[PDB]
């Protein structure tokens, strides 16, 4: 039922910097009791590569970096406005890619009770994604 | 003399304090076990009467806490007795 | 949660004693925070209360039964009972069981039994 | 001892109609008051307790309020098997004083 | 200037200072007596949510302690583990002496993070937080505690487990814990006898987490 | 009965000491802000009396500090009064 | 009043206690040194009677200890004097 | 309800609560004085053998401490320094204020392994272990101490070391220590002054380890 | 055996011990209290090199304290924080509940080095040093107080710096910081104010280093 879609991209030049957002909706909201949400990236022709993920809060509310985007990227969240940010600084030409929001999340079991959704430490929602092209 | 003014009040009290080898503290209880328990109701206002002193009391003893250097203190009764006998044979 | 069922004689004579039996289950007796206590039905009228005796074996009981009246408890057994000296066709009532809490959650919430008739006549 | 006084003694109420009932303190009872329904041949009835809060199982159109020494009990519509007698009863004191009951009447 | 109560035969009556009562016999020191009270007997919320709101930190305060002799069985009881978003804590460990709360029915214990502003935390409404024969104008880390006051005069458990998050501030978030990977919602509309029979039905049907994500409930609103 | 033998004396005193939601530690002042003040003179000699008995209670009570085991003395004054009651009323 | 059931007992007492630059902590004596000494014999049965008062008094004290909470009780014969005069000027 | 003993110029009698003695003149607080008493003067064992049989372990009970102003000289004075198989201590650091106790004759100091049941070491019979000024219902890690009793009234070193194998438990074993290769078995018919004179006629006739070996001693039987 | 001073009508009289006054009439334990009173009020030198001369140190003797419950402003007060010239502390922190002395004009506050042969710095004339609420018989680290001494009765800032080389011996240096670099040779001729003057012609004028090295200035000796 969850959906998030990335938005910000296009065209900007090698050493500036872009601010990419996805929005997404279906969840419980994104901030507290929920998933937290990573960039992950795929240039034409290559696999996915892992950027890094912003915990939710009643996890600790951190972001864990992958190796290839440390002091360069940064991963953070607008909170109760359920979207995703990534901030790339010191871009490269060799930053063009697709980048994606993904999410581990999905609705779990019901009961009587009440409703109930999963949160995960893999993703089970993936954006569309948007281009990022960095050129001169 | 007191006007008990809280929104509401529980009427009873379920309280509790602390009154042959059993006396050697090798051999007694230990301490979650060292408590008596009992339950009061209230007697002619007793109870609700007690709650708003307790509610009125705060006051002073909160500024004569501010006041004094004592990490704890376990002394205030014995100040009483004392004035309690100052002021019937100074 | 507490199931509480008087028993009794029914049927008593002018000046003998009424002994009515509360059986406790579904709990204890010892169950710290609550009150035992017994209700007179008086048919026809509203209720007076009888007394009660604690979870500790202390009791108290209502001014106008004071002279008239013992409440005690076996714990070994989980029941309570009223002894009521002297009776007359006065007492003639439904006698309740019911349970009390001195828990501020449970303030409010009585537990009652079924009621017992009890006539006493010549 | 706290003498609890009901009134009207009876009231007559149209089924489908409302209806509300007093209950007085001699001395102000905090908040410790209790409402029952009795029936002939039952055990009272627990409708509201500490002045206003439903006991399990009790309806909706029951509703309660009150402090110190003036209390009602309301019934937002009566229903069938709603006439019966109500009583009050003060739990702040150790009397456990009752009022009178009420009659409710069709 | 404390005020003393008096118990006769009579009522409860405040002792003066001016006045001097010379049938107020007093025999010896077993006369007098300090005794905890609890706020619950009061009527003020006891929820979490609503709790931790009389709650609040400061600097440049020192904390101090006062005895009791006697005082209430406490239906609600708390116990704060806090620390701040770095990892280090809130709040001090207790000192040698202090220990928890001896008759709590529930405690509500409360890990989690959040700002926290002050060196300690101290009640707003300036009553004391009870600890086993000791009102503390603080609270101190890990030790169950009641909140309440002390009056002074003349005399003739099953543990329920919550998250929290942003504890020190104003909107705050909290979670009841059943497992490790379950939560439910919390909400100030739940009682302790409430968030027990959930535990119950969620935990005896199986409705957790069996996968490693965590499991987050929400009470149907009705 | 006591004459003031130091070399000099400052005859006034500049002291300090510790007399709605102010009473509550969490709204009331920092411990530096919990201080009174004002100024005495010299009135009748009682300042440089003042001053000269300080100096001679001093070996008293460090005599009394060496014999005591307590890490804090607080009790001094209480004994004091439980004194004066026994002497009059023993 | 006091019966000696002692198996056996030591009839006399070899005590200490702690009773011009001397007082200045800086110039007296080490801990070691604040000690006086001396003798006494079981004059009118004195000794043994107090061997037997010691060993009677330790089930009031244990007793006393486990209810209190100071960590260290320096107040016993504080408490002794008030109520000695509460009870003769109540 | 702990009682007072009375000087008098009759002989020693215990106040009452009940029955007030109207010559019972008390003129000042100086009058009143706590008495520490060692428990050696009735007679005990002081052996290391048969004392360490009065102690034992515990836990769920904190210490406490009462003080003195007076007491005896102690013939026989004990220090321990006993740690775990695994090599940690079991017995607390003693806290500011504690000192050893003053007027000892011998000091049996000993020092090994064993096992330590609770968190601290008790007088199982209620006695008290007396520090300088204070009499303690536990014994402090490496403080010397005599064993005791607290009298309240109103009134008108040798060291000898030993080493120790299951310090906690019913069977254990004890050395004496002459060198830090010589040792001469212990038992409970030794007197102090016996020790000496053993340590005496071993050490200057030169009956000690040479070798880097232990030499163990075990006195004839007769 | 600690007298107290009795204020009258007429004048402050000694209280005896043997000598009953009826008319001498106590209403309460308010009517007894505690003063601090500084040494500075009878002359006694303030200057940092005759301070602390006054001081020393030693060891086998234990730090003791006693409350004041009012007590005089100081025009001088002192901080220290000496080292030994290992690298090691002089002075012990202070423990909880000992916080500086709550007013004072001038504090001289002292870093430095030197020889500390004892375990305390104790005051060689016995007077006390005197911490906010509790006068001490030593000297704790980074504490600010006053010297002063203590009467019982029954009642009817701008921070100067200085550094220091061998600090706890008889000939010793000190110099006055006005920056990291510049410092001027300290003189027991100079006030407080004399060395604020020089701080302000001296800084605002621009006669500091400017270089890496420390600029030391001697004043004129007239
Ligand atoms: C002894 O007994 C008396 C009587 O019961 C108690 O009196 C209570 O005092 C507290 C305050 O100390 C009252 O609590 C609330 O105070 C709020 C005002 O403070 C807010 O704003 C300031 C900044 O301006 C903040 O610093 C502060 O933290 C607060 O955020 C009021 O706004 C509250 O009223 C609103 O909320 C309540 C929620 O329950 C609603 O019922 C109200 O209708 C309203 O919307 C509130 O007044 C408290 O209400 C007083 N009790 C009563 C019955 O009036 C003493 O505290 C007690 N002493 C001790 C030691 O226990
Ligand atoms: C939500 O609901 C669940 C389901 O009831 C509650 O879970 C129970 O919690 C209690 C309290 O912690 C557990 O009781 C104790 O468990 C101890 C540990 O046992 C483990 O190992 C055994 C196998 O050896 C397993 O069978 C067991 O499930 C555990 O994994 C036992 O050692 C205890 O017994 C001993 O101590 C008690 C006193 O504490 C004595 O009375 C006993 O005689 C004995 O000496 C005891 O059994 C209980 O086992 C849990 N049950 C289950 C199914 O998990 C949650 O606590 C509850 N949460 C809330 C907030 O209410
Ligand atoms: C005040 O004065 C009285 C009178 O002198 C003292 O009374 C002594 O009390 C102790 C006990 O507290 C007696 O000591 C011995 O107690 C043993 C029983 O306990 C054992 O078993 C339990 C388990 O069941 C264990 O927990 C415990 O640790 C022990 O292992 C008896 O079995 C002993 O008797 C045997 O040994 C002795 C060794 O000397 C032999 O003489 C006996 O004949 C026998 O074989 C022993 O009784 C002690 O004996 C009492 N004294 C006297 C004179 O009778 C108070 O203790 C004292 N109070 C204080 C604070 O000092
Ligand atoms: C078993 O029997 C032996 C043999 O008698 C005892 O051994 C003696 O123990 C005492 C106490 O420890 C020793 O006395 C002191 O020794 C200090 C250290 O001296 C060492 O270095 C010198 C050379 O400079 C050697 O000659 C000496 O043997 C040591 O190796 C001295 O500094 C002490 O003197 C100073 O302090 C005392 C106060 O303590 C003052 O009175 C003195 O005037 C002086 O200022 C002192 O001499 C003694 O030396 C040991 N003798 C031998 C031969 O070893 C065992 O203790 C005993 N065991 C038991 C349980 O009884
Ligand atoms: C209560 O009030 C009285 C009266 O004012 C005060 O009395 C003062 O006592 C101190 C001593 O405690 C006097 O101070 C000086 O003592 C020196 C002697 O000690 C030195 O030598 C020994 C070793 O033999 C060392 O251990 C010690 O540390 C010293 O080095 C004298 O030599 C001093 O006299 C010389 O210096 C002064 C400097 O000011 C000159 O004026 C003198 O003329 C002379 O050259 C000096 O006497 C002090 O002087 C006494 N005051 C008065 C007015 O006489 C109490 O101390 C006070 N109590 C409290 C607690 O405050
Ligand atoms: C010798 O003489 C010199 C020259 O006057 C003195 O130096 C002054 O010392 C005071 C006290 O430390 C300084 O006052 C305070 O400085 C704080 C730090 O400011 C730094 O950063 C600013 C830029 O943002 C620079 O302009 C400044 O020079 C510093 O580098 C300020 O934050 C303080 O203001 C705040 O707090 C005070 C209360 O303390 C409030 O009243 C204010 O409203 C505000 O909230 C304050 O200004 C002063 O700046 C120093 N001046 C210079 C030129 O260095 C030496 O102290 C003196 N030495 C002796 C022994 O007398
Ligand atoms: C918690 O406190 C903060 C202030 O510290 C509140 O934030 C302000 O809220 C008002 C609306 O009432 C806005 O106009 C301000 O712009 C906000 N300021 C900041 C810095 O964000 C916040 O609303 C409070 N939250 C709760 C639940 O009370
Ligand atoms: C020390 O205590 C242990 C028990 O903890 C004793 O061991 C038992 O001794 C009896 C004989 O009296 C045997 O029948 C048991 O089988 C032994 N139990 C175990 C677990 O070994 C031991 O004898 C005691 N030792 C001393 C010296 O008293
Ligand atoms: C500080 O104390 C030392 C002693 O510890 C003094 O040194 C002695 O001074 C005398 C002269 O008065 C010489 O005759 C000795 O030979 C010196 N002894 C040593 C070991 O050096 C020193 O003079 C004192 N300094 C001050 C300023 O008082
Ligand atoms: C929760 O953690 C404990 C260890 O602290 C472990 O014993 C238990 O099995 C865990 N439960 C789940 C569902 O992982
Ligand atoms: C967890 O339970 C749900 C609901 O029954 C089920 O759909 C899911 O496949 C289960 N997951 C695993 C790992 O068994
Ligand atoms: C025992 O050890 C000490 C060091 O602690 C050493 O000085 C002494 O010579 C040793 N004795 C023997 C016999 O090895
Ligand atoms: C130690 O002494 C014994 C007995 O005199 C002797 O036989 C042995 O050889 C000696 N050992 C050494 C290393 O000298
Ligand atoms: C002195 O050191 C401080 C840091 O402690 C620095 O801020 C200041 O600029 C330094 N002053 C000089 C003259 O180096
Ligand atoms: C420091 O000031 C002096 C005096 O004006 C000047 O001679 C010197 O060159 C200056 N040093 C530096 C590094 O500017």
């Amino acid at each position: 039922e969850v959906q998030l879609v990335e938005s910000g991209g296009g065209l900007v030049k090698p050493g500036g910097s872009l601010r990419l957002s996805c929005t997404g909706s279906g969840g419980t909201g994104f901030t507290f009791k929920y998933a937290g949400m990573s960039w992950v990236r795929q240039a034409p022709g290559k696999g996915p590569e892992w950027i890094g993920r912003i915990k939710s809060r009643i996890d600790g509310g951190t972001t864990d970096y992958a190796a290839p985007v440390k002091d360069r990227f940064i991963v953070s969240r607008d909170d109760s406005r359920n979207t995703l940010y990534l901030q790339m600084n010191s871009l490269k030409t060799e930053d063009t890619a697709v980048y994606y929001c993904a999410t581990g999340s999905g609705k779990g079991p019901s009961a009587s009770f009440g409703e109930s959704y999963y949160y995960y430490d893999f993703i089970n929602v993936w954006g569309k994604g948007t281009t990022v092209t960095v050129s001169s | 003399v007191i006007v008990n003014a809280q929104p509401k009040c529980n009427p009873n009290l379920h309280y509790w304090t602390t009154q042959g080898l059993a006396w050697i503290p090798y051999f007694g209880p230990a301490a979650e076990g060292i408590y008596t328990e009992g339950l009061m109701h209230n007697q002619d206002g007793l109870i609700c009467g007690l709650r708003q002193l307790a509610n009125e009391t705060t006051q002073a003893l909160q500024l004569f806490l501010r006041a004094t250097t004592e990490l704890r203190t376990f002394s205030i009764l014995n100040r009483k007795a004392i004035d309690f006998l100052l002021q019937r044979w100074g | 949660q507490v199931q509480l069922h008087e028993s009794g004689p029914g049927l008593v004579k002018p000046s003998q004693t009424l002994s009515l039996t509360c059986t406790v289950s579904g709990g204890s007796i010892n169950s710290a925070g609550y009150y035992w206590t017994w209700i007179r039905q008086h048919p026809g009228k509203g209720l007076e209360w009888i007394g009660y005796i604690d979870y500790t074996g202390r009791t108290y009981y209502n001014p106008s039964l004071e002279s008239r009246v013992i409440i005690s408890i076996d714990t070994s057994k989980n029941h309570f009972s009223l002894r009521l000296t002297s009776v007359s066709a006065a007492d003639t009532a439904v006698y309740y069981c019911a349970r009390e809490s001195s828990w501020v959650s449970e303030l409010g919430r009585d537990n009652w039994g079924q009621g017992t008739l009890v006539t006493v006549s010549s | 001892e706290i003498v609890m006084t009901q009134s009207p003694a009876t009231l007559p109420v149209s089924p489908g109609e409302g209806a509300t009932l007093s209950c007085r303190a001699s001395q102000s009872v905090f908040t410790n008051l209790a409402w029952y329904q009795q029936k002939p041949g039952q055990a009272p009835r627990l409708l509201i307790y500490d002045a206003s809060t439903r006991a399990t199982g009790i309806p909706a159109r029951f509703s309660g309020s009150g402090s110190g020494t003036e209390f009602t009990l309301t019934i937002s519509s009566l229903q069938s098997e709603d006439f019966a007698v109500y009583y009050c009863q003060q739990y702040n004191n150790w009397p456990r004083t009752y009022g009178q009951g009420t009659r409710v009447e069709v | 200037s404390i005020p003393l109560g008096v118990i006769h035969n009579s009522t409860l009556q405040v002792s003066d200072v001016d006045k001097l009562v010379c049938r107020d016999k007093l025999s010896s020191t077993n006369q007098l007596r300090s005794v905890g009270l609890n706020l619950e007997g009061n009527g003020v919320a006891t929820d979490v949510p609503s709790v931790t709101k009389r709650w609040g930190f400061r600097s440049g305060v020192p904390p101090k302690v006062v005895n009791y002799e006697a005082g209430e069985w406490a239906e609600n009881c708390y116990n704060l583990e806090i620390k701040k978003p770095d990892g280090s804590e809130c709040l001090p460990a207790a000192p040698d002496g202090i220990r928890g709360f001896p008759r709590c029915r529930y405690v509500h214990k409360v890990s989690g993070t959040g700002p926290c502003a002050g060196d300690f935390a101290f009640h707003k409404e300036g009553a004391f937080f009870l600890y086993d024969r000791l009102a503390s104008t603080v609270i101190y880390r890990g030790t169950t505690f009641a909140e309440g006051v002390v009056a002074f005069l003349i005399l003739p458990s099953t543990t329920i487990r919550y998250q929290a998050t942003g504890f020190g501030t104003n909107e705050t978030e909290y979670l009841f814990e059943v497992d490790n990977l379950t939560y439910v919602q919390l909400e100030s509309r739940f009682t302790p006898q409430f968030l027990l029979q959930l535990n119950e039905t969620i935990y005896a049907s199986g409705k957790r987490s069996n996968t490693t994500g965590k499991l987050i409930w929400k009470v149907n609103p009705e």
